[PDB]
């Protein structure tokens, strides 16, 4: 029995959320040409 | 001891976590992609376009030098732009 | 025994004690100042104001003197250069004078108290255990030194009853000792409005005393006393250290940029003032007028003040020190001696040049002159065999106006190389540099070694506002924490609170 | 006179109290909801 | 530097005095 | 005259005066130049 | 200990030791005072940094004259 | 709670991490700031 | 209870991360810095403020992405999005450099928070502070070089910029206008940091090296428990090896622990009141005697008056593009080189 | 050379001042019973 | 009197090195 | 005036040694149980 | 390693103490003049 929102919920999303959006940000960044 | 929340290897390696993950988790990175595929990510943050760091015959770069003034410089340097 | 940092400490339950030490240190601040003074007064040329003042000799108590009216010396002189001047005791002869005699007061109350230390004010009436009512204090203390602030604005800077404080013109060129008046309105918060300064004191020295009736009559709510532990004097010594270090950053913040408390004509000019060409741009308005009105270019640099135009040079720039580069200013480039007027450059075509300015960063930098629209014109080549802008070949002349070289030409490439040198720094002037064995190496100002040793004691003193708010704090572990320390206190989900034992799972 | 830079203030200073209020009412409603048991 | 010698150490000297006479080890009689 | 009973005896031990003598000797060796100029 | 005049002037001065007051006592007046002091120093360190332009206030050495 | 096996979990996980990196040298030599 | 209580109750409950009041400072602040460094060097340019291109999306890599600070015409603005200067435009802000500042203040704040989390913590389980005390080592250090210095310059420019090059041109910018290295305050901040790493490598590898056996495998670490009474390695074993290699050796477990706290915060407090002197120009740049002695012998060259001259030739080739406000131009002939390079 | 006259009493009084305080504590250590 | 001046503080140095090793105080086990 | 550049730190000496020799018998021997 | 039996303790009174600073400091101020030439 588990809670599942917790304040170590809101941590990790926060780090991981944006994480992920940046990284797909940057994967298509490798494909711009000048 | 532990503090109650449960444990990071039950999570991930429980099925709902992976339901719920193989759909968020390429959505956001899709979310990345596309704002940088489309050009957002150029006007949101005010970022020269690989062909918008100078005029055509310009060599100098666009340098804000008065501090009450640097928002018009800066609108100047871009309208100078087109 | 006591570890050696830890002596003073016999101190921290002995009321008398602690305040003879207080009385003894106190004696040594006077005594310093009365000392510092009084060689400061052995060493000081008061002939100069104008190419030799204070801030050129390295004078570093003489301004604070001179900032709230001591102007004047039993030898005759005054700072602003006046003649037949007489002030009375209040010179700085007898500032120096009075702060020795109370050094030697204070030494002989710090052994009074340490002797007679047992004092029955002292004691908690209630136990007989030594004891001081550290808030009430508080509020005595406040009141007074509201007292003291509402006095110092409302008479002495306002000139009801003092002689007011130093206020200058913009261009720092005559400073003198006036009364002020407060400024209420936004100004007032202008750190370069004098008025302002008179209206803080006197609204904060009412609120000072407000406040301190309060702190007199009203006592802490059990919650802040036993949260910042009022028993213990050592939370007063954290929090003072904390508003000690505050302070510090302010004067020293004040001092770096200027204010109406930190006058140019007292510490000398900010490096702001050569970065912006402050003083340039007012020379070149000057002449500018002149020569609209219709005066000769000779005459109208010849109307601008020496002063001004040493102000417009970066030996007296606070910037351009060095750490262990030690003494006044003199002792570097020299003592000024006189303005050796405006340099102008020409080349062959008649078309004038500009030497462009050494910034506040470099120790050296080259020679180089362009036309009005920054073209390169000239310079002084480092390698010669490809040079295209030398002297040389650019038939460069230098003309002055105004100063000792008025209406003087030169077109001798060295000689006039050797004026472009000179012209990186700004206005060019003629120093002595036999009398003090000057090096030739800029040495910085009272302003720059008043910044610099305020703003270092300010970050140790953050420093000591976290050693001693940590001893006040965790006073209780000091030599260790609790042998029979449950290891369930420290276990992980043991309690619900940490450190509540009330919480148990 | 309200210059554009005090207009400007004013929006940081309540900017900041509403960011500084909304944090402490969240958090006293959450440790109201969610007790300790003694 | 040289006045400044002469009088600091004249300055110790005064001081010296005044330990010698109000910080003195007292006499007591056996 | 009561003595004082806040007084206490103050101590430096042997290693403490050697660490203290490295200390002032190597700053003085550092600075040293800089006095000098 | 010691008594003396002046002592027995200044002893009511000292001899409130460890007395407080109830709880919180004026401890949210002390709040809001210290908020006004935040807000005042935050306007003061604007106007001197020039992100806070008042008319009539000129953050210069031309405040002289 | 162990469907999954916690090795297949962090191999599968090395392995994205090793070509994000991968892509992002590719990167290097590609398009912007490839010097070319 | 009262609504405090209950809050207090609520912020120090034992949970995987701690929160306590220190948290309501210190998570918001931190998150904000961390993550304007990453939206900074993800995204935002260079171009108005420095003439650099300084982000993933403009081609940089990890080693040249950063947020830069403002220009120099901003002088010491605050540079608030609702200020003056950006007037509440995020983009424009983002052009200015508002990021800098942004990223500078939430993270001296951040540090506030975190020493405070130390002190609470500490508080909480009951053990003495000194880990707050030593944290106040990276707090002088931040404070001295990221705002005492700039606000003793011109303006936030000749403040670090937050990149990895942009550090490595910070260093370079001090060596050239500061001979910073030559400065007997940073001397001593080496000391105290290479000092540290010796420290930490000569007591692991003492420990480790005279442990007891306490159990049969080979692997050691299994053989302690952490609610052991027992030392697990041998101090007088370890004094007598360095007693008869080194001459010298520990006998005090507290007194070794303590000097390995005093050495590298020492040494990092004297590297920031050095850098308070620079943020003066008060340097320690040159030595007078060997300046005129070389003055007038012209055959008189130690590796001082080299390094000199080193200085000079990067002070010459870097300032203009280094310095852009400033418009300087140098023509070739002016710059100082040497034979054939 | 010419160097700062004074560098040699800063650096001697450096150098003797703290030596001779430390001298003093561990010598009184020394001869307490 | 430079030279002179930094000669001897390394001496002293070293004299320091001599005693600390071979005049410490032994260590003693309880 | 022109006086012995040395005459500063033999001065100084001059005190500082013998004095602090003084200084610390005296101190050791009140130390002494 | 025995003691050495030969060990005295040395002392100097607080009087031995003011009379010689008197001694060292009087000589001082009279050499230095000559010192300093
Ligand atoms: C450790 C504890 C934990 C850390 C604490 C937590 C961090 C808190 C963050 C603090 C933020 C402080 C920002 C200070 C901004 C500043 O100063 O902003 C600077 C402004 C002054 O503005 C500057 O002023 C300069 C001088 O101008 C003047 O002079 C010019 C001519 O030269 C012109 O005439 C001009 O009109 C006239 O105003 C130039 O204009 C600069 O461009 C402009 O930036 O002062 C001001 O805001 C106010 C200055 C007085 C207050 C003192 C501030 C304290 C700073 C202490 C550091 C001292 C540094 C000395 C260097 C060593
Ligand atoms: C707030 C303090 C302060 C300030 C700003 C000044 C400022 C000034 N004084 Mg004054 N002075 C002061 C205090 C101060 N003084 C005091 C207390 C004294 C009594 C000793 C004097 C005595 C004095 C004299 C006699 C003279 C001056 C002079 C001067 C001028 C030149 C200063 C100079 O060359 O510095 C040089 C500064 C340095 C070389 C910096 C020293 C750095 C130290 C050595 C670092 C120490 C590091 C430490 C040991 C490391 C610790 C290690 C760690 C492990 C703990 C200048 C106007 C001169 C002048 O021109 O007067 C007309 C002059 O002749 N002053
Ligand atoms: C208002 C200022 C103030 C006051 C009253 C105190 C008072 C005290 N401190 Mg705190 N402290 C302060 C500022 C202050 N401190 C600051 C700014 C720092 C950071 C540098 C510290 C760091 C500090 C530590 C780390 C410790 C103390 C300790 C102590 C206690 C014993 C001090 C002692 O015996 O030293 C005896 C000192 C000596 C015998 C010689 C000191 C020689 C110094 C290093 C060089 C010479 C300085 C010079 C003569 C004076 C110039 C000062 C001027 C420039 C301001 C005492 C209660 C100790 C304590 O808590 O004990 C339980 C302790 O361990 N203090
Ligand atoms: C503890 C958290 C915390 C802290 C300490 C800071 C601190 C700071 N932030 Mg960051 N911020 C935070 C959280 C925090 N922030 C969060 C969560 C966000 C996301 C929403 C932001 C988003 C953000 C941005 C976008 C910017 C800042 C900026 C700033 C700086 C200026 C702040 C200022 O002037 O406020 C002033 C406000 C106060 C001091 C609040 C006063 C509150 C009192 C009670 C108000 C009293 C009067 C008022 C009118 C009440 C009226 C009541 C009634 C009439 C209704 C400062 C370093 C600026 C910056 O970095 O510039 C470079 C900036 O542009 N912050
Ligand atoms: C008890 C005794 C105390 C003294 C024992 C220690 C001896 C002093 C040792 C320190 C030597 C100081 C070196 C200065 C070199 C010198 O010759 O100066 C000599 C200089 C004077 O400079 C002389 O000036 C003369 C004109 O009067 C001539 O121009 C000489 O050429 C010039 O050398 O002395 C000073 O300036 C003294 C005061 C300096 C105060 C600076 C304020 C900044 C202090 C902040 C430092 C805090 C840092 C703490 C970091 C932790
Ligand atoms: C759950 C997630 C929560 C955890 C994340 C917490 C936030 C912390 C984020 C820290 C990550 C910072 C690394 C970002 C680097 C980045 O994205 O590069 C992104 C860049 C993208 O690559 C660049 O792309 C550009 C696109 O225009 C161009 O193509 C360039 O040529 C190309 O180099 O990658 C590189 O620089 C190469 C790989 C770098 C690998 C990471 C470097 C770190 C490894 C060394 C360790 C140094 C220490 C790191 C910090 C400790
Ligand atoms: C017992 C450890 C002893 C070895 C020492 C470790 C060496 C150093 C390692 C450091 C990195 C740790 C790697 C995990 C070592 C490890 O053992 O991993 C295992 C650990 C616990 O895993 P489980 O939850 O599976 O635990 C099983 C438990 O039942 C018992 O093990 O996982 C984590 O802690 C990773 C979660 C990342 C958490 C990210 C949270 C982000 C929050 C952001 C806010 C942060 C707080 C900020 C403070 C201001
Ligand atoms: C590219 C090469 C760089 C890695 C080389 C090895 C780094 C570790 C050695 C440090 C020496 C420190 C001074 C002695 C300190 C000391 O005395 O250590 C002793 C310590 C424990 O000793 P034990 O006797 O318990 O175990 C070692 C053997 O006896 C096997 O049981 O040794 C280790 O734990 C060895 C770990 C090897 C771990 C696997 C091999 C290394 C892989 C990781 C390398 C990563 C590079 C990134
Ligand atoms: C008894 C008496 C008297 C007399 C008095 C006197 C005569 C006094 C004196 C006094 C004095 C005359 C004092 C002085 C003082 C001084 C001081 C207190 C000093 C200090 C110093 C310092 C602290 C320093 C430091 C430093 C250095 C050295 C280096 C650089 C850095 C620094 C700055 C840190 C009379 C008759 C009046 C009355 C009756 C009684
Ligand atoms: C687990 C883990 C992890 C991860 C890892 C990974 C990610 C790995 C991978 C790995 C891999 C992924 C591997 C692979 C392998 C493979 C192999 C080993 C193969 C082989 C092959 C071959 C041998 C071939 C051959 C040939 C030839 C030669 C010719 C043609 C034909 C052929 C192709 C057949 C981590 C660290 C996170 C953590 C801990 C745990
Ligand atoms: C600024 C700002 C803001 C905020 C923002 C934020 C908060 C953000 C965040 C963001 C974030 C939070 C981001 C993140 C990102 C991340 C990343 C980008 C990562 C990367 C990673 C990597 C690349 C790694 C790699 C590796 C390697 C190499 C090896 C080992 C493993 C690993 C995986 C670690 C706001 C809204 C207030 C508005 C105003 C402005
Ligand atoms: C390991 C993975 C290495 C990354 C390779 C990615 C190549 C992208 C395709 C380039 C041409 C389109
Ligand atoms: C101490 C806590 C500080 C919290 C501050 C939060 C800052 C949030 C600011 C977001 C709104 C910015 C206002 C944008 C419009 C302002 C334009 C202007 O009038 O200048
Ligand atoms: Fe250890």
């Amino acid at each position: 029995s588990y809670p599942i929102f917790t304040v170590r919920w809101v941590a990790v999303h926060t780090l991981a959320v944006p994480t992920i959006f940046f990284l797909g940000a940057i994967a298509a960044m490798q494909f711009i040409q000048r | 001891g532990t503090t109650g929340e449960r444990p990071f290897s039950d999570i991930i390696t429980s099925v709902r976590y992976w339901v719920i993950h193989s759909i968020t988790i390429p959505a956001l990175f899709i979310a990345g992609w596309l704002f940088v595929s489309t050009g957002l990510a150029y006007d949101v943050f005010g970022t020269p376009r690989p062909d918008s760091y100078y005029a055509q015959e310009q060599r100098s770069i666009p340098l804000v030098t008065d501090r009450f003034e640097a928002k018009q410089q800066v609108e100047t340097f871009l309208e100078q732009l087109k | 025994g006591l570890p050696w940092y830890r002596v003073h400490t016999v101190l921290i339950n002995d009321p008398g004690r602690l305040i003879a030490a207080h009385l003894m240190h106190t004696a040594l601040v006077a005594g310093w100042a009365g000392s510092m003074a009084l060689y400061e007064l052995a060493t000081f040329d008061p002939s100069d104001p104008v190419l030799n003042p204070m801030w050129r000799q390295g004078m570093f108590v003489l301004p604070f003197m001179a900032r709230l009216g001591v102007t004047g010396s039993w030898s005759g002189w005054s700072i602003t250069g006046e003649t037949g001047i007489d002030p009375g005791f209040w010179s700085f002869e007898g500032v120096a004078l009075a702060h020795i005699v109370l050094s030697g007061l204070l030494f002989l109350a710090a052994c009074w108290h340490w002797v007679y230390w047992d004092l029955e004010l002292f004691r908690d009436p209630r136990t007989g255990e030594p004891a001081l009512d550290l808030p009430k204090m508080f509020g005595i203390h406040l009141f007074l030194a509201g007292l003291l602030c509402f006095g110092f604005g409302a008479f002495h800077l306002t000139g009801l009853f003092g002689p007011g404080m130093w206020v200058s013109d913009p261009y720092g060129l005559t400073g003198s000792v006036q009364p002020v008046a407060p400024e209420w309105g936004p100004d007032g918060f202008n750190p370069y409005n004098p008025g302002g300064v008179v209206a803080h004191h006197i609204a904060a020295g009412i609120v000072g005393i407000i406040a301190g009736l309060f702190h007199i009559l009203v006592r802490p709510p059990q919650r802040l006393y036993k949260a910042l532990r009022m028993g213990n004097i050592e939370t007063v010594l954290s929090s003072s250290i904390a508003a000690v270090f505050f302070a510090a950053f302010v004067v020293a913040g004040t001092m770096w940029y200027g204010s109406a408390t930190t006058p140019i004509e007292l510490f000398g000019p900010t490096r702001y003032q050569w970065d912006s060409s402050y003083f340039q741009q007012e020379i070149n308005r000057r002449v500018q007028a002149s020569l609209a009105s219709g005066a000769t270019l000779e005459e109208a640099w010849s109307a601008i003040p020496e002063k001004l135009a040493f102000y417009d040079y970066i030996g007296n720039n606070p910037a351009k020190g060095g750490l262990f580069r030690t003494g006044p200013m003199n002792k570097g480039d020299g003592i000024a001696q006189a303005w050796k007027g405006h340099a102008v450059f020409r080349n062959k075509e008649g078309e004038e040049l500009f030497v462009r300015r050494m910034p506040a960063f470099f120790e050296s930098f080259p020679v180089i002159l362009t036309d009005k629209n920054g073209v390169v014109k000239a310079d002084i080549p480092f390698r010669r065999a490809e040079s295209k802008y030398s002297f040389e070949q650019q038939g460069v002349t230098v003309s002055f106006y105004g100063g000792e070289l008025n209406g003087q030409t030169f077109t001798d490439p060295p000689t006039v190389k050797s004026y472009a040198r000179k012209a990186i720094f700004g206005e060019i002037f003629e120093f002595d540099t036999e009398t003090l064995n000057s090096d030739g190496i800029f040495r910085t100002s009272p302003r720059g070694w008043f910044t610099f040793a305020h703003a270092v004691f300010a970050l140790l003193f953050f420093f000591g506002h976290i050693w001693h708010g940590a001893r006040t704090l965790f006073r209780d572990v000091f030599s260790g924490i609790d042998p029979e320390l449950s290891p369930e206190q420290v276990e992980w989900g043991f309690y619900q609170k940490v450190g509540d034992v009330t919480t148990r799972r | 006179t309200i210059t554009p830079s005090l207009k400007g203030f004013f929006i940081g200073l309540l900017s900041g109290a509403v960011v500084l209020g909304l944090t402490f009412a969240v958090l006293i409603a959450i440790s109201q909801i969610d007790k300790v048991q003694r | 530097m040289e006045t400044i010698t002469y009088v600091f150490i004249f300055a110790c000297i005064i001081a010296l005095f005044f330990f010698a006479i109000f910080f003195r080890e007292p006499p007591r009689i056996t | 005259m009561e003595p004082n009973p806040n007084r206490q005896p103050v101590e430096l031990n042997r290693t403490s005066l050697y660490l203290g003598l490295l200390l002032i000797l190597v700053l003085a060796l550092l600075f040293s130049s800089y006095f000098f100029n | 200990a010691r008594r003396t005049w002046l002592g027995d002037i200044l002893r009511p001065l000292n001899s409130e030791y460890g007395k407080v007051a109830p709880g919180w006592g004026t401890t949210p007046l002390m709040a809001v005072f210290m908020g006004l002091f935040l807000v005042c120093l935050l306007i003061i360190l604007e106007i001197y940094n020039s992100t806070l332009i008042l008319d009539g206030v000129n953050v210069s050495w031309k405040a002289l004259g | 709670g162990g469907r999954i096996p916690l090795w297949i979990v962090a191999t599968v996980a090395g392995m994205g991490v090793i070509v994000i990196v991968g892509l992002f040298f590719y990167g290097a030599y590609a398009g912007l700031g490839s010097s070319l | 209870r009262g609504w405090f209580d209950i809050l207090d109750d609520w912020l120090k409950r034992d949970r995987f991360v701690f929160v306590g009041w220190s948290g309501i400072l210190l998570f918001p602040c931190a998150y904000l810095a961390l993550g304007g460094w990453l939206t900074g060097t993800t995204f935002v340019t260079s171009w108005y403020t420095h003439g650099l291109a300084s982000s993933y999306l403009e081609g940089c890599n990890f080693l040249t992405v950063a947020v830069s600070t403002p220009a120099n015409s901003m002088g010491h603005s605050l540079l608030l999005l609702w200020g003056p200067e950006a007037q509440g435009d995020f983009t424009r802000w983002c052009q200015l450099g508002g990021l800098w500042t942004f990223i500078a203040l939430h993270g001296a704040f951040g540090l506030i928070g975190f020493m405070l989390r130390q002190f609470e913590i500490a508080r909480l389980v009951g053990v003495r502070p000194y880990n707050a005390i030593a944290f106040s080592a990276p707090i002088a250090v931040f404070v001295s070089v990221f705002l005492i210095y700039p606000l003793g310059q011109s303006s936030w420019f000749f403040a670090p910029s937050f990149g990895v090059a942009a550090i490595f041109r910070f260093l370079l910018f001090f060596q050239g206008f500061h001979n910073w290295t030559l400065n007997p305050f940073h001397m001593m901040g080496v000391a105290g940091v290479l000092g540290g790493a010796l420290l930490c490598a000569i007591h692991g590898a003492t420990v480790e090296n005279t442990l007891f056996q306490d159990g049969e495998g080979a692997s050691t670490f299994r053989a302690f428990n952490p609610t052991q009474a027992e030392e697990t390695y041998s101090m007088v074993t370890a004094n007598r090896f360095w007693s008869q290699i080194f001459g010298i050796a520990f006998s005090n477990k507290r007194w070794l622990h303590f000097f390995m706290l005093f050495v590298p915060v020492t040494g990092l407090w004297m590297s920031a009141i050095g850098v308070v002197g620079l943020a003066l120009n008060l340097r320690s740049y040159d030595f007078i005697s060997q300046e005129i002695r070389a003055a007038e012998d012209p055959e008189f060259e130690t590796f001082y008056t080299k390094n000199l001259l080193l200085n000079e030739g990067i002070r010459a080739w870097m300032a203009p593009q280094d310095q852009p406000h400033e418009n300087f131009v140098f023509p070739e002939e002016v710059l100082p080189r040497g034979n054939a390079l | 050379m010419e160097v700062n006259q004074l560098g040699l009493i800063a650096t001697a009084l450096f150098v003797l001042v703290p030596s001779v305080f430390l001298i003093i504590l561990y010598v009184q250590t020394e001869s307490q019973q």
